């Protein structure tokens, strides 16, 4: 007989990210 | 491949061999020295330069079994499975037989841990730092590894037992090397002088020789096809390697009218140090590096500046005064930084800083977020243009027309230390002779006539009446005559005031009594 | 690899011999005092002081059972086995007798919770801390740990009972780079004027496996030399010369002026070549600037039996080209501590808190590496006066100039780092800069005078062939105004019409001769200007 499996591995995630202006 | 396929990195290339080979050529040397040799190499350079096919021509000399890793194909998504493969490449490497492993682009794969913040990738370094040191990490099997920014590496891979050897794999000798050895098996002309490809083709890296061989080779037989023994007197001629390097200015010494002093001082303080570099050793004197140009606009300061360039095998960056500047903080001395870097990496070069007014502009004090903006910029340049630097070949060639607004620490010997002055009929005749060189001209026309009538006209002004006189030809058309000439000098500019004529003028003379 | 390889940590070496050596051999005194001992061991430091070949000794020399984990190597494609591993591993560790766990890069399996992403490595953390410290926790087992980062931790892993005593095992000092030294040269035949001693004392920043780089590269070295000399004899090697290996003490010198502490990789300033005698003229800055520097590094006894801390920095201003970049090349050249170059914008960035974080890195690299000499060039730019500027600019000038300030003089331990300045308007910075204890003596280089000039002019020269009856104190006494850059542009330019006359000529000369050198000086330059040097002399003055 067969028999299954679970996986879960990771995912994707977005940062943001602050700047300076010198005028 | 082998040893006989590389040229022109000599020294690395020896380097590598030796340091490859005594080991497996004989290790008795080093069991009686009592020490262990160098396990690992990262070498660093620009794309296509031959790394990995100087890691392979070492691995094909050597009895070993090159074994090739990329970045990214190893890089998943997947949890504990990158790793796994690492492992799984480690192990098939040690498990045969003494091997090279070359990892290639470890610089995708090595985010120096602290900007990254994908777990996968932390994890990786540190399987990869595991690997090899550690305990029984490594038995007889070295690692080469290959990037274009060194920088972006994990100071724990940069250590002894990693990656203890760095070698930087960036001339002419070499580009004819390369060129001999990837035209050698094809029978190209008899005629076809390797001197002018390796002078000509100064800014290609060695990855492109090859591809325009190939594209000539080519080319040769795609335009000796459409009629068509036949294989008898086949090969390249030096018509299909100047269409393949058509597939950066075209001026040699000759566009430029006028100025016959100027033009033999800067072919002097150019060609001089490039020609012998054997006389200034002996001499013990480096070269003088700076010029700058003032005068009115439209002169042919950039025209003169190409002229100078081309006839060596340096190479030429053009950048504008305002092309550079940025809103953000530390953008611009970012970019000039990076300007310097790339002129330095290919030794000869000329860079042609254009509009310096805009970029100097004699900072003192202004009291603004421009004003700190530029004390910066210009802080930035004095320290590139002579700091904490080697200065091998660089030639910064300023051009300005309001020498004035400059800071007295540009202008300092050692940086710009020529300070030429660019200014007549006698002149603007070789300028029209330069300038209607391959164009179909009629015996009747006098070209004194017309420069008797230019009295403080610019070479502008006179690429702009030869360009009418071309327009009314054409237009006639769907050689030159002379009406077209006589009714379009009636219709002059002469953009140049008489104010800015006096001003320099005021400005030459008191640079002559300083 | 037994205890006698490691040396340079005796400290930290008993500190781990104690609690991985005594319970084993000697448990009577904790029963008798009646407490257990520290079962927990966090080695963390810069990369390559020895963590590994210390679990290494430890694990070669006693006779208990020893269980190697890395890192990564847990943690597998199904979900549930990394704690499965780590459930067995330690079960297999207890099984039978006394187990010593080692887990390399435990950064790696163990990151910061509250921001890490991804279920499976906050419950392989979770199953770790379970194991380590729960219900009954343990059972006669110790775990050893190795880090580089050891604040990218969870908090809860570095608590008594799980990691109680966390040894540092950093940097060492001069007789520790010694004894490293002498063991890395035990079985590596050297000649007979090798002195380790003297060797060691040269070395500053150079950690372990920096030292064992530094004695293979001088072994390769002298294998290069001699071996091409020789036939290379690929059949077989002849006995003879193989009695004849060893390594003298220049081969030592010759890989020491190439190497450099495994830290400052980065930052490798390239090799620019000057020395003291280049740099004609300002005779009293030259020994005052070497007073400064090398006191410190070459005779620290005097100044803890004077029971004091040196002076540090220094500021070089004056008109530009006077020798200010050529006396910190000077500097970096001949002198022991280690070098770091840094240009005035360069460390900008353009984000937030970026140029920070810049310095920063670059200040804890100078107290890594200790003593070391960072050269600020062109320190008007970061270094500028907060006044007032009403601006984005104005605010970032402003953060970055209040770092250096908590930097040069803030909350560290008084290590070695002398700040080297260099600025053409020192009117432009902020006095909290000017002041003792971070830039406390300001050096004023004036142009050159006639016997400076002419020393300059001697100096410039000293690798020129020039015929015999050449005086050069004429062009020096009819010299005025001029600065060191401005002489050495005649000498270019001398130099040029030399090379066009031998051109023309083709050793028709072999000299520069006095026509060309007064040819050359037809067109003198005056580089400074007289309206703008009374700002300096005001200043001075002032
Ligand atoms: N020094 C060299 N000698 C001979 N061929 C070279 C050299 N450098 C580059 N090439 C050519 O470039 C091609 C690919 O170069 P490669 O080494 O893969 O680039 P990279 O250095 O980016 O790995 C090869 O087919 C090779 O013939
Ligand atoms: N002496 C000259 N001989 C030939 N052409 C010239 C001369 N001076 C100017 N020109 C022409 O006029 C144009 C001048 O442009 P450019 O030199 O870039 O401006 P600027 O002189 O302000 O640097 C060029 O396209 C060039 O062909
Ligand atoms: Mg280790
Ligand atoms: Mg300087």
């Amino acid at each position: 007989a067969a028999a299954a499996a679970a996986a879960a591995a990771a995912a994707a995630a977005v940062a943001v990210a602050v700047a300076v202006a010198a005028a | 491949v082998g040893y006989d396929d590389i040229g022109g990195c000599r020294k690395q290339m020896a380097q590598i061999r030796e340091m490859v080979e005594l080991p497996l050529r004989h290790p008795q040397l080093f069991k009686a020295i009592g020490i262990k040799p160098p396990r690992g190499v990262l070498m660093y350079g620009p794309p296509g330069t031959g790394k990995t096919l100087m890691a392979r021509a070492v691995a094909n000399e050597t009895g070993a079994f090159f074994f090739l890793i990329n970045g990214p194909e190893v890089m998943s998504k997947m949890a504990g499975e990158s790793e796994s493969n690492l492992r799984k490449a480690f192990e098939e490497a040690e498990k045969n037989a003494p091997a090279i492993i070359f990892i290639d682009e470890i610089d995708s794969i090595a985010p120096k841990r602290d900007k990254t913040n994908g777990e996968v990738e932390r994890r990786v370094v540190s399987q990869l730092l595991t690997l090899m040191d550690g305990m029984k990490a490594r038995s007889n099997v070295v690692v080469i590894a290959a990037t274009n920014r060194p920088n972006s590496i994990d100071p724990a891979l940069r250590r002894f037992g990693r990656f203890d050897r760095e070698v930087d794999i960036g001339d002419a000798t070499g580009r004819l090397e390369v060129l001999r050895i990837h035209t050698k098996n094809m029978k190209l002309a008899d005629d076809v002088d390797l001197e002018a490809l390796a002078a000509e083709t100064h800014g290609y890296v060695g990855a492109d020789i090859a591809s325009l061989c190939s594209e000539a080779a080519m080319q040769q037989i795609r335009e000796k096809m459409d009629l068509i023994e036949v294989l008898d007197s086949l090969g390249v001629t030096m018509d299909n390697f100047r269409f393949a390097l058509g597939n950066s200015v075209n001026v040699t010494w000759d566009d430029v009218g006028g100025l016959d002093e100027i033009k033999e001082e800067l072919k002097e303080t150019v060609e001089y140090p490039v020609l012998h570099p054997d006389q200034y050793t002996k001499f013990g004197l480096s070269p003088s590096k700076g010029v700058l140009f003032y005068g009115p606009p439209g002169t042919g300061k950039t025209l003169l500046a190409k002229a100078v360039a081309t006839e060596v095998s340096a190479n030429f960056i053009s950048v504008k005064g305002p092309e550079l500047l940025s809103m953000w903080y530390g953008e611009s001395e970012s970019n000039i930084r990076d300007i310097f870097d790339k002129a330095r990496a290919a030794a000869p070069t000329v860079v042609f800083l254009d509009e310096l007014d805009s970029i100097a502009k004699a900072r003192g004090g202004s009291l603004g977020d421009a004003g700190g903006a530029s004390d910066r910029v210009v802080n930035q340049l004095l320290t590139e243009m002579d700091g904490m630097n080697a200065k091998k070949n660089v030639f910064v060639i300023g051009a300005t027309n309001r020498p004035d607004q400059i800071d007295p620490a540009i202008l300092r010997p050692g940086r710009l230390d020529q300070l030429i002055y660019v200014p007549d009929e006698n002149a603007r005749l070789s300028i029209l002779n330069a300038q209607l060189r391959k164009t179909p001209l009629e015996p009747g026309l006098e070209l004194t006539a017309i420069a008797k009538a230019t009295q403080g006209f610019s070479g502008a002004d006179l690429l702009y009446i030869v360009q009418r006189a071309a327009k009314y030809a054409i237009k006639d058309s769907i050689y030159i005559t002379k009406e077209h000439f006589a009714e379009a000098m009636k219709t002059a500019k002469r953009s140049v005031s008489d104010a800015e004529l006096r001003r320099y003028e005021a400005y030459s003379q008191q640079m002559k009594a300083s």
